[PDB]
């Protein structure tokens, strides 16, 4: 993960930024759809614990579909309304994120990186007031490159006297 | 010329928010 | 700082003695009493909810308890607990003010690479206070500090003149024990090499109750809403016959 | 590689003499110098003056010269400054100053002997790393 | 700031070209029987 | 043209001695006898216009000055640079280990 | 009824489009002012001096940002933990610089999302529904709390609450890594295993019921017309979907509970989410991930790396290089 | 509640459409050189 | 009578110099055998103003009004030094220490930010000849150094710097270098400044004395990436003068 | 400043008042089932 | 050639916004009842 940031400025590209809020947005779809089912279940038993009111044979929802729609159309805005479409969405929001971040890999595999912005370097280049998380990130990574490199790749025998590590004040 | 892209995108964002809540299809039990 | 900022044993004894009166004349006036009737329509009575409402006060006390041991260093000494991260943060900068200072630096006129004094700046009201990241920390105070303190903030007269090998020796040992370790409790910043065994009881009576603390905020609102519903009598599940959203008319 | 006994051989004086610790007294060295060094000399640094290191080289330079055994005890019952000028035991860990460094309080002879032995056998271990900081990390 | 010149049409058709195609097939749905 | 100076000062004997007027102090823990007490009296009494002038300086003992002769052979000086004795720079120049 | 009491009826309505509830009469004026000072700032807002260093980073749009680049840059170290609304500043103009707008947003933000917890808890029970999706939502409000505020708490200061924007979100990161040793500590760890299980189950989920839909519909029509909202019978089959994963792994590995079996949905990602937001949170006070630096160690005492020490070089790479003229004594010490 | 009465179809014949994307195209071709300059 | 920390710290008073009562009109004699010193002197600017700089060079161009955005952090202080009494009966200070300089960033309209280095760092002023006493017909008048506002080790956004940095823009690994010498090639200024000091009053017992001052420097040049803006600073100051 | 102060103080007060005496107004009473 | 920079934008625009709101008026009375 360490050397993908100092090296391809992996945080950077679209293509895992989709990766990302795919795994993310999966995590999400889990959690919420889980806790809503849990949360609309149908008095089906006695029982204060209510796994038990439920039979896999059952021909009706365990859960409120209505109830729930109307819950989060009214705290967020919108709700599922067809569970159909709510459990090919669960596939198909990790699915995606996952088969985007694939695509990112393989355009890391030439190094072709989504490592820079070019308006943002010229800018700096010839003015240096002008300063950017993205720029604060790159000098992270200068410092990963430059400290990791000579152990994490051995067999480029690096030498990098202690006058050349790039450095801020006093660390 | 990018700023106000940037601008037009969220904005169109935001204004699809407002139609995707108060101009949707209405749920039916049917 | 709230309640955090006590920082002398005259106000704690004090705040004790009202304590423990309040809490003998409260503890009658509910003996002799029966809730009202405003209390009585507020909530929930049942054993269920009184749980509930203790676990979110023990939250709130979890946090509480979780700032006095990171900031505090009255009730919570540092010759037991160690330095708070402010302090050791401080006794760094107190540490190369003294070595540089020895070696001949002017301290109040040195200015760092940002323009900022590099040992000495001002906060931003004008007090004078030690420079570098240790700005954030200017409203530490403790005692080894303190004799180096005017009406103005930092004195540059008493630190040049009257700065004690005492001070010295506990600037030094603070910094060394700044509250920085790993979860193995391998002592200093997460690059440091295995060598020194050591995790300040500061860090791990912070995170701690934090964790507690957090937890407890949880079971809170598990109960709080487990208590409602019982008491409202839905905590089981939606009656089929009598879903209530379905007397509800449509939202659009 | 192993710990062996030219390893543990080390300048006992400035005359040439040397002495050849035991790898128990090599174990005790590593395990006191922890107990009371390392807070400010972990890896051969000073933290709280890291322009002095106790690399071989640095304390050979030092005044009186302290590469060696009895000029390392010597450092632990009465440091001083690197050009011997002044006498530091009253902000530096020390047996003249046990009342105030209480750590100090529990080392007997034999133990500063054992520290003193540990400073001198980690960089013939460590190489540039006894002393180096980070970068050697 | 020294932009690429062409991301501003490059952006302006990466939406209005398949926004157009969805909003023509919901408004031919919108006017079915 | 522009120049940086303190690349230029590497190539003057500044980047070969300690340069009494210009180098940073921890430079003298190089040298027997010099850190940190003439190291502090040299620093304070800079500039020099030739190396023997540190000779001059006011209360040094007979040892300190013998130090010092032993030691001239370790040393320069060039000409004051702005840009390596301000901000305290001599005394702490933002390098540790 | 008198005018109080109509208006306890509006606020507690079960008929709003979007309820509003007790909950909700802090939640919308917080929200929206937080909302509406982010998307100003974002756009318009001049350079902020993060670090207290007289050193302004530029956060918005119309200076030099892109969507990407763009932040909301917390406020100066100079502040520290000291409460910095706009009536403390002289002007405007100093407001700007010293950042004072990420702490009126992340004030405004993180009261207003506590209020939408409530809200979720307030209105499940004016619709008699169970009462714990509020304590799903407890996840992700309890990492965006460690973020913008306990971490600050911990080291003293909101420049170090994470960045509202995307490249400061990674700056938070990278820092956090060399500081903390992030990666190498169980409560991020069970945090990944929260994320991609809860990913992994939300495929699992979704493949599974979409694998099953009892067949209502013709080809050349879409399967989701095959259900209708509000019908009581379910849409899937559940025998055949465990027939079906139970014989993938084996029988007793696969759920026949749908219950069970959505509870664990709920309680993977939340529970996980809880230890990362706890991660964050207790490495506020510099509790760290494990330190294996120089662990192995040879016969003679020479070091011998592994995986862990690489790490550290990584980490020692981000550590000397960020925020290069704040520091000015040897140690980061916060 | 009740539907609005006023509602009609609109409509767009395949030779409107034809005249229409002639129109707008010659229209481009014409002025697009003064667009560019 | 006195304040301590606690009742000062966070009012703003600890970045304001001490005043003297409208009753201190008094005269401080100087015995010409008598050594003195400067036990402490404060500076407090109320005002900077910023020379605009015109396209037009012909007319003047006027020092505006500007919007301080640094806070309290402006004063100099506890500053000390040797107060020489000349052959001709002049008094001369010579700075030697103290809290002699404060970055500053204040606004113009419209948004340009001017960094400064507020400093008497070094500061010789002298009075008027035959001073015999202190009075508040004094005035000091005289020259500092105004260094570079970054010191030689800042590093700039894109990890360039004079003392420590890279010497090239490495994101632009095969740019031309000549168009970015000046933003690669990192210069440390050092220019003088110019304060006068207006004596106002005088306790003649205490040997205090405050008055208003204005100076004259040139703000900071980034290390000569641009021009300096020239920067007037107007304010009170207060010194005790002690013999010694 | 300082009127934006006062007027800030009181816009929170007043929402402030409003949860408070929101929630004491029968907040348990306000469920659909069992209102006692 | 010096062209104007936004004529590409400009002339993209102009044939797309008004050609779509046709197409879009086309395909909808072709799907109609009928
Ligand atoms: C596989 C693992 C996963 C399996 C799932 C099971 C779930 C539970 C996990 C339990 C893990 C078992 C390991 C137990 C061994 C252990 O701990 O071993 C450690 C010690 C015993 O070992 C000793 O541990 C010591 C720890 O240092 C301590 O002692 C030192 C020497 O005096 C210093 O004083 C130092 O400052 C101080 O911290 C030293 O390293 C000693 O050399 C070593 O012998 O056990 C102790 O301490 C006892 C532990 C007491 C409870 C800790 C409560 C405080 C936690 C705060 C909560 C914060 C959140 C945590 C984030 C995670
Ligand atoms: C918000 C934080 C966050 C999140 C959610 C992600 C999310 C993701 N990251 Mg990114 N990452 C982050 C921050 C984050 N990252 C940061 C800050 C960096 C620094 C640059 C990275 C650097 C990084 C790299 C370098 C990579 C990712 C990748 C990924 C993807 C991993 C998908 C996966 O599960 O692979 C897990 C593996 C699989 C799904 C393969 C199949 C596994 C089989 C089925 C296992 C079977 C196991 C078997 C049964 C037995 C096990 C036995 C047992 C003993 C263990 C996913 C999109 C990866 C990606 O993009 O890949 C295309 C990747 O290479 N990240
Ligand atoms: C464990 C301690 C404890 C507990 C659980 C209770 C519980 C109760 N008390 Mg007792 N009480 C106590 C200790 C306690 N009391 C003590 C020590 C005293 C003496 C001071 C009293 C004196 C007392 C009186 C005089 C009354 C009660 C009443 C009640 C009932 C209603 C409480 C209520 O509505 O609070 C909720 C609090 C409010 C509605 C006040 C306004 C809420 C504001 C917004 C809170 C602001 C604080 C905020 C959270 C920040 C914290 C820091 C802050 C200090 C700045 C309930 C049975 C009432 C009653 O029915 O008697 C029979 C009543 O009239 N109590
Ligand atoms: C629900 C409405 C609401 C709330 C809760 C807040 C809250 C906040 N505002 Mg925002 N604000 C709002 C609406 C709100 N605002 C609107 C509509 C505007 C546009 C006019 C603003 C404009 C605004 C600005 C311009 C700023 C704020 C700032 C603040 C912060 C400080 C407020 C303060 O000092 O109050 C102090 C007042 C009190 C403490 C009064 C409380 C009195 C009661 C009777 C006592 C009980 C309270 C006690 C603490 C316990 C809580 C009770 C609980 C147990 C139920 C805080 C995050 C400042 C900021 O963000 O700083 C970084 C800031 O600069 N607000
Ligand atoms: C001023 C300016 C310009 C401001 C803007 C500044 C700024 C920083 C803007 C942000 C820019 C931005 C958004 C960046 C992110 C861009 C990005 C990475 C996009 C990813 C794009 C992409 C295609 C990724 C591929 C992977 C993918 C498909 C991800 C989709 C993720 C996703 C949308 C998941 C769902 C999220 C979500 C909240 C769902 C709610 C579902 C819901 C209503 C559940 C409730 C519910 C549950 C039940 O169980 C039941 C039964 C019912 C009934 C019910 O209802
Ligand atoms: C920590 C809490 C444990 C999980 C519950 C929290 C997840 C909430 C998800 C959102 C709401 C989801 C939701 O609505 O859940 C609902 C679900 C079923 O509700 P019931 O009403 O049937 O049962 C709960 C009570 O009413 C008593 O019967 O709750 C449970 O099953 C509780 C199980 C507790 C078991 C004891 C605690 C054991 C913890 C297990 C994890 C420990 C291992 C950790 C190692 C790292
Ligand atoms: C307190 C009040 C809070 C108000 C919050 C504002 C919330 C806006 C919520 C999303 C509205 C837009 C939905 C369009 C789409 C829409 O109308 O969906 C409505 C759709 C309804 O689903 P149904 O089951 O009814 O429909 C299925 C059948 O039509 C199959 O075709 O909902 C979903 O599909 C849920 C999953 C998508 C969830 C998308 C959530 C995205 C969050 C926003 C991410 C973008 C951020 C960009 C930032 C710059
Ligand atoms: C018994 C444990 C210790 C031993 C054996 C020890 C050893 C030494 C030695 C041999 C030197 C001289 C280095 C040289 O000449 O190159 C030295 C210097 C120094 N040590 Fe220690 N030390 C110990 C504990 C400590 C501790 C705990 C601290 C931090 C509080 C510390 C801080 C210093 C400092 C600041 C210097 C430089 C002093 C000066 O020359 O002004 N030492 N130490
Ligand atoms: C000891 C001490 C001290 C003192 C202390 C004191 C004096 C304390 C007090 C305390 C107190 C005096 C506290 C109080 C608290 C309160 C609270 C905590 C409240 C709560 C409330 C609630 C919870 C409510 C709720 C509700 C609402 C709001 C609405 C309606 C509904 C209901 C009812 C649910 C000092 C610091 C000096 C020092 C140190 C030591
Ligand atoms: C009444 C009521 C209600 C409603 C409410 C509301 C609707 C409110 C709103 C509110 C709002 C709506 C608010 C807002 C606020 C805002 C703010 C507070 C903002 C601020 C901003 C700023 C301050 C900015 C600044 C700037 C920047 C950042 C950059 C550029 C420059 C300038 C300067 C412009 C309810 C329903 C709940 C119920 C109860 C009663
Ligand atoms: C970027 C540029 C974009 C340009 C955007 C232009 C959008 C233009 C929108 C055109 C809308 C036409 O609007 C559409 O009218 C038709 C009839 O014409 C209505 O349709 C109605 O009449 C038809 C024909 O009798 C019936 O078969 C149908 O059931 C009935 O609903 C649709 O319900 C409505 O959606
Ligand atoms: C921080 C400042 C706030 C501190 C205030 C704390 C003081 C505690 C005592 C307050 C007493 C309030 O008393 C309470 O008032 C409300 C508002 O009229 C009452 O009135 C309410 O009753 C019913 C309850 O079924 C509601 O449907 C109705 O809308 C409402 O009028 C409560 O039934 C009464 O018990
Ligand atoms: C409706 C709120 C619009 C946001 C206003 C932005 C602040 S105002 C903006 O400030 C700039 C910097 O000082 C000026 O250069 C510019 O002339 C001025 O319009
Ligand atoms: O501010 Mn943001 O980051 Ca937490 O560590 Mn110290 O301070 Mn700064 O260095 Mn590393
Ligand atoms: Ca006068
Ligand atoms: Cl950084
Ligand atoms: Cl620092
Ligand atoms: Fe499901």
């Amino acid at each position: 993960l360490l050397f993908f940031q100092g090296f391809h400025n992996w945080t950077l590209n679209p293509f895992h930024m989709m990766g990302v809020a795919g795994v993310l947005g999966g995590a999400l779809l889990c959690a919420i759809h889980g806790a809503t089912v849990e949360n609309t279940l149908f008095q089906d038993g006695e029982g204060a614990s209510t796994f038990r009111a439920f039979n896999p044979t059952q021909a009706e929802e365990t859960y409120s579909m209505v109830t729930a729609n109307r819950f989060w159309s009214q705290i967020f805005g919108i709700a599922f309304s067809n569970k159909r479409w709510l459990h090919f969405f669960m596939l198909f929001v990790p699915v995606t994120g996952l088969w985007m971040s694939a695509i990112g890999v393989v355009g890391l595999a030439l190094n072709l990186r989504s490592y820079d912005f070019i308006s943002q370097e010229i800018r700096a280049a010839e003015d240096p007031e002008f300063e950017t998380f993205y720029t604060k990130n790159l000098l992270l990574n200068e410092g990963i490159r430059a400290w990791m490199a000579p152990q994490d790749q051995p067999h480029e025998n690096f030498v990098f006297p202690e006058e050349v590590l790039p450095r801020g004040n006093a660390l | 010329m990018e700023t106000i892209t940037y601008v037009f995108i969220f904005a169109c964002i935001i204004a699809l928010f407002f139609f995707a809540i108060f101009f949707r299809e209405p749920p039916r039990i049917t | 700082g709230w309640i955090v900022s006590v920082n002398n044993l005259e106000d704690v004894v004090g705040g004790h003695i009202w304590i423990g009166l309040i809490c003998i004349a409260g503890g009658i006036w509910h003996i002799l009493t029966t809730p009202f009737g405003w209390a009585r329509r507020a909530f929930i009575w049942s054993g269920e909810a009184y749980l509930s409402y203790s676990l979110g006060a023990l939250s709130m006390m979890g946090f509480i308890a979780t700032c006095f041991v990171w900031f505090n260093n009255t009730v919570y000494p540092s010759e037991f607990y160690g330095p708070t991260g402010p302090e050791a943060s401080q006794a760094q900068a107190m540490t190369f003010l003294i070595r540089d200072q020895k070696l001949g630096a002017n301290v109040g006129s040195a200015q760092g690479p940002t323009g900022l004094g590099k040992y000495l700046m001002r906060s931003p009201t004008g007090e004078i206070i030690f420079g570098g990241e240790t700005m954030r920390f200017w409203d530490f105070r403790g005692p080894w500090l303190e004799p180096l303190r005017g009406p103005n903030g930092l004195d540059l007269n008493k630190i040049k003149n009257d700065i004690q090998p005492w001070q010295e020796r506990r600037a030094a040992e603070y910094m060394t024990h700044a509250p920085l370790g790993s979860l193995n409790s391998v002592g200093g910043v997460a690059t440091e090499i295995n060598s020194v065994n050591f995790v300040s009881p500061r860090s791990w009576l912070a995170t701690s109750h934090f964790v507690l603390a957090f937890f407890f905020l949880v079971g809170h609102l598990w109960h709080a809403g487990r208590a409602r519903a019982a008491a409202a009598g839905f905590e089981k599940g939606i009656d089929r016959e009598s879903e209530p959203v379905l007397s509800m008319p449509s939202l659009d | 590689a192993e710990l062996t006994p030219e390893v543990l051989t080390v300048p006992l004086n400035s005359e040439g003499k040397t002495i050849t610790l035991t790898e128990k007294q090599y174990l005790e060295g590593k395990r006191l110098f922890q107990y009371a060094c390392a807070s400010c000399h972990v890896g051969g640094i000073t933290k709280t003056n890291p322009s002095l290191d106790l690399r071989t080289e640095t304390l050979a330079l030092a005044t009186p010269p302290r590469d060696n055994i009895e000029g390392l005890v010597d450092y632990m019952k009465n440091p001083t400054t690197y050009d011997g000028e002044q006498e530091i035991a009253e902000v530096h860990p020390s047996l003249r100053s046990a009342d105030i460094f209480p750590k100090m309080r529990n080392l007997t002879e034999k133990d500063l002997v054992a520290i003193a032995g540990h400073i001198l056998v980690e960089p013939k271990i460590l190489g540039d790393k006894w002393g180096g900081g980070k970068v050697y990390y | 700031m020294e932009v690429n010149q062409l991301g501003l049409i490059a952006t302006a058709l990466f939406v209005l070209v398949p926004s157009v195609f969805l909003i023509i097939l919901y408004v031919q749905t919108e006017s079915q029987q | 043209e522009l120049v940086n100076v303190v690349d230029e000062k590497l190539g003057t004997a500044y980047g070969e001695k300690i340069d009494l007027n210009n180098t940073n102090i921890a430079a003298f823990i190089q040298y027997r006898g010099l850190y940190p007490t003439l190291a502090k009296l040299i620093v304070k009494n800079a500039p020099y216009e030739s190396v023997e002038d540190v000779l001059n300086i006011p209360g040094l003992t007979e040892r300190q000055k013998q130090i010092l002769r032993e030691n001239l052979e370790h040393f320069t000086v060039t000409e004051v640079e702005t840009a390596l004795v301000e901000g305290g720079d001599r005394y702490n120049n933002g390098l540790y280990k | 009824a008198n005018l109080w009491e109509r208006f306890c009826n509006w606020v507690t309505s079960t008929d709003n489009r979007l309820y509003v509830g007790w909950f909700g009469v802090i939640m919308i004026p917080t929200l929206l002012a937080a909302t509406i000072c982010f998307v100003i700032a974002f756009i318009a807002a001049p350079p902020v001096d993060i670090d207290g260093i007289r050193e302004p980073v530029s956060g918005s749009l119309l200076y030099g940002n892109n969507i990407i680049t763009g932040a909301v840059v917390p406020s100066s170290n100079a502040i520290g933990l000291h409460f910095y609304p706009i009536w403390e500043a002289a002007s405007l103009d100093e407001w700007l610089y010293n950042g004072g707008p990420y702490q009126l947003i992340i004030f405004h933000f993180l009261l207003g999302a506590s209020c939408y917890m409530g809200r979720q808890w307030e209105l499940s029970y004016r619709l008699g529904m169970r009462p714990w999706i509020c304590v799903a939502y407890s996840a992700p409000l309890a990492s965006a709390f460690a973020v913008f505020l306990i971490y600050p708490i911990g080291q003293g200061s909101f420049s170090d609450g994470m960045p509202l924007g995307i490249s400061g979100t990674f700056n938070f990161m990278i820092v956090f890594q060399a500081e903390h040793n992030i990666l190498m500590h169980p409560f991020h760890q069970l945090g990944v295993a929260g994320v991609f299980g809860g990913a992994l189950f939300c495929a699992m989920h979704g493949s599974l019921v979409t694998s099953s839909l009892i067949r209502e519909t013709t080809e050349t029509e879409s399967a989701n017309y095959g259900y209708k909202f509000g019908q009581e019978e379910e849409t899937y089959n559940i025998v055949a979907a465990h027939g079906y994963f139970g014989r993938l792994i084996f029988q007793y590995a696969s759920f026949n509970n749908s219950r069970s079996l959505h509870f664990f949905l709920a309680a993977w990602p939340v529970v996980g989410v809880w230890f990362a937001a706890l991660g964050i949170s207790t490495m506020a006070f510099n509790l760290n991930g494990f330190n294996f630096n120089h662990s192995v160690i040879d016969a003679k005492g020479n070091v011998i790396n592994t995986w862990a020490d690489i790490i550290n070089r990584a980490n020692l790479g981000m550590e000397v290089m960020h925020e290069r003229n704040a520091h000015n004594f040897p140690l980061d010490l916060a | 509640m009740e539907p609005n009465p006023n509602r009609q179809p609109v409509e767009l014949n395949r030779t409107s459409l034809y005249l229409g994307l002639l129109l707008i195209l010659v229209l481009a071709l014409l002025f697009s050189s003064y667009f560019f300059n | 009578q006195t304040l301590t920390y606690d009742d000062i710290v966070g009012t703003g008073l600890a970045n304001k110099c001490p005043t003297l009562d409208d009753t201190a009109r008094g005269a401080y004699p100087i015995d010409s055998s008598q050594t003195y010193r400067i036990a402490r002197l404060c500076l407090q600017p109320t005002t900077f103003l910023v020379k605009e700089e015109p396209k037009n060079k012909r007319q003047e161009a006027e020092f505006v009004p500007t919007k301080l955005v640094t806070r309290e952090t402006t004063s100099l202080d506890q500053i000390q030094g040797e107060l020489k009494v000349n052959s001709d009966g002049s008094l001369t200070f010579v700075e030697e220490d103290g809290i002699d300089f404060q970055p500053v960033t204040v606004q113009m309209a419209g948004g340009e930010r001017i960094p400064l280095l507020f400093t008497v760092k070094n500061l010789v002023a002298s009075t008027q000849p035959n001073v015999t006493s202190i009075t508040t017909s004094t005035d000091f008048k005289g020259e500092f150094n105004v260094p570079s506002y970054r010191t030689a080790n800042f590093l700039d956004p894109k990890g360039r710097g004079l003392a420590s940095g890279y010497d090239s823009a490495i994101a632009l690994p095969q740019a031309k270098e000549e168009e970015l010498a000046r933003a690669n090639v990192k210069r440390f200024s050092l220019t003088k400044g110019q304060i006068s000091l207006n004596v106002a009053k005088v306790d003649g017992r205490t040997g205090e004395i405050a008055g208003t001052f204005e100076s004259e420097q040139l703000s900071d040049d980034d290390m000569g990436a641009h021009e300096p803006h020239e920067v007037k600073i107007q304010g009170v100051f207060y010194a005790s003068i002690e013999p010694a | 400043m300082e009127t934006l102060k006062i007027t800030v103080y009181i816009v929170v007060t007043f929402f402030v008042l409003l949860f408070v005496f929101g929630f004491l107004s029968g907040d348990p009473a306000r469920n659909p089932k069992r209102k006692d």
